[PDB]
């Protein structure tokens, strides 16, 4: 069923699960027409496929050209998005292939299982967890290979960078739970937070700052900082 | 005209024969029911009056053989079993007659209720969903499951009502997930209708005995299928104009005939909505929209 605060180190267990946004499918920007009329034009965006235990990242880009000539594209994104998760699937080994796939949003619940039929033995799951995965686009070297993409591409990237040597998966998700949602509540702020320190550089094959383990937990009290700010800020408190 | 009689009735009943139904006390002297007429299937079923548990009853079509009703003790229940004794048929029921120990099917002859819901409906089709192959008469009752409530347990006493299912390999075309899934027509026309009916007058005939036993017995299995055959209709956006008339005919009966106080269990509300409201085919059915949102505009 549905995943949740309670069942939340299931993440964390030896059977091979991935999480699926389609937040950043379909992205488009809204502007006026020479007539006064409003139009959308889309930009690249990608589908995030993430293993939480190991860091996998499986980023489809979606190309503008996807949708050319095509109607209701919201309602296709979502179809499109099942449509590669399920064409992933197929390109993985049998042992490779997900136990489970677990979707962000619940309106990609019956487009992945009709893409899925094939796969009987793989649950697609809902969950009640408010995940900030939409704020992957702040991420700078996953919104560079979006944007920069001329056509369809997959790109391959472990999104705890070397973590995993120093700490374990559930402390990494954690992380990344935090820096997510410190990107998605002030991104100005928590890319400050993340770059004033001009001597902590991102190493070329990461996306994060190579922080030492005491670095990381003054970073990431001054996330919880910035996301306690930024509630008081928006609510007045 | 024919005639279904009854050996006794020791037990307090409700006995229905179609849309009809009489009361019939604890050794009360009745003798069965004539005047049924010839040309459509028909229903006769019961209800004791001491365990209303177990709604139950027969599908029989008085073409097919001489059919009467009896009592066991044993079972405790009305059973309906076939004399092959032409002559002594007929003279039990001749002698019933004479001593007028036999309710008249009561049909008004304006009305024409019972054709209109069982237009389609065929025994040779019923005999093939209630399988008991040494009858020509079928026996449904409240509990009975469908082959695809099983599936999700005794399997000769299951209804075998054609396995309709949305999110299915059957329904789904590799390579058409999205356009079958938003547009069930491949799996209405090809599927169900060319493949599985044969055409459209065996689809309806299915249909509507799944209504009838939803009505006549509770049978919640039956409930679930009449929903599912209009819903892979109204979820298609290629219909042939003469099914989409016929279905509107077909459910404006069905409304007309459900009793007012069940309709809070037999009608799925996100059926109906979805399908007069939301469907290709929500502006295909003038009639029995018009009679739901007159009878059952709550529901909606
Ligand atoms: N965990 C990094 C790793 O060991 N391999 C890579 C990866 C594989 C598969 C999916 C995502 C990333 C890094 C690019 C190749
Ligand atoms: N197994 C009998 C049964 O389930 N009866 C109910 C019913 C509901 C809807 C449609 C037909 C029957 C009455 C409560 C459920």
């Amino acid at each position: 069923g549905a995943m949740n605060s309670s069942n939340y180190a299931e993440l964390f267990n030896n059977d091979i699960k991935l999480f699926v946004d389609d937040t950043n499918v379909y992205r488009v920007t809204v502007h006026k027409t020479f007539e006064g009329n409003v139009a959308t034009k889309a930009i690249n965006g990608c589908i995030f496929t993430l293993n939480p235990k190991t860091g996998h990242l499986f980023l489809k880009i979606i190309h503008t050209s996807v949708w050319a000539g095509q109607k209701r594209l919201s309602q296709l994104a979502k179809w499109k998005t099942a449509e590669e998760v399920s064409a992933l699937v197929r390109s993985l080994p049998k042992e490779e292939q997900p136990k489970q796939i677990i979707v962000t949003r619940k309106a990609m619940l019956d487009p992945l299982e009709v893409h899925m039929l094939d796969f009987p033995n793989i649950a697609i799951r809902p969950t009640e967890l408010r995940l900030p995965f939409s704020a992957a686009m702040s991420i700078d070297k996953l919104s560079d290979v979006v944007m920069k993409a001329t056509e369809p591409q997959m790109v391959l990237f472990n999104i705890y960078d070397d973590w995993l040597d120093r700490i374990s998966s559930y402390t990494a998700f954690s992380r990344l739970t935090l820096l997510l949602r410190a990107l998605k509540t002030n991104e100005e702020s928590a890319k400050m937070i993340l770059l004033s320190d001009p001597t902590i550089t991102i190493k070329s094959y990461h996306l994060w700052p190579s922080f030492t383990d005491e670095q990381w937990i003054t970073i990431e009290s001054q996330m919880r900082d910035l996301i306690l700010t930024e509630y008081g800020r928006k609510y007045n408190v | 005209m024919n005639t279904v009689p009854f050996t006794s009735a020791p037990i307090e009943v409700t006995i229905g024969i179609d849309q009809y139904s009489f009361n019939v006390k604890e050794n009360q002297p009745f003798h069965g029911i004539k005047d049924i007429p010839i040309g459509h299937v028909h229903v006769i079923h019961f209800q004791h009056a001491d365990n209303s548990s177990m709604r139950y009853g027969y599908w029989f079509d008085c073409r097919m053989g001489n059919f009467y009703i009896q009592y066991d003790p044993k079972d405790g229940l009305y059973k309906m079993m076939e004399e092959r004794d032409g002559a002594k048929f007929e003279n039990i029921v001749h002698n019933f007659k004479e001593r007028q120990m036999m309710v008249s099917y009561p049909k008004i002859d304006e009305d024409d209720t019972w054709y209109n819901l069982t237009e389609f409906v065929q025994m040779d089709k019923i005999r093939k969903i209630v399988r008991k192959d040494e009858n020509q008469f079928s026996y449904v009752d409240s509990s009975m499951t469908t082959v695809q409530e099983n599936e999700l347990s005794d399997p000769a006493h299951s209804l075998n009502y054609t396995v309709i299912n949305f999110k299915s390999r059957e329904a789904i075309r590799p390579g058409h997930e999205m356009e079958d899934f938003l547009d069930k027509s491949y799996y209405l026309n090809t599927v169900m209708l060319q493949g599985i009916f044969k055409n459209s007058s065996n689809y309806f005939g299915e249909l509507q005995f799944a209504f009838l036993n939803a009505m006549f017995f509770g049978n919640y299995g039956s409930s679930l299928q009449w929903h599912a055959m209009i819903e892979l209709i109204c979820s298609s956006a290629t219909v042939p104009k003469h099914m989409l008339d016929k279905l509107d005919e077909i459910l404006y009966y069905q409304i007309k005939t459900l009793p007012e106080q069940y309709s809070d269990i037999l009608l799925n509300e996100r059926v109906w909505n979805i399908c007069l409201y939301s469907s290709f085919q929500k502006n295909s059915l003038h009639n029995t929209e018009k009679i739901m949102e007159n009878k059952y505009p709550e529901l909606l």
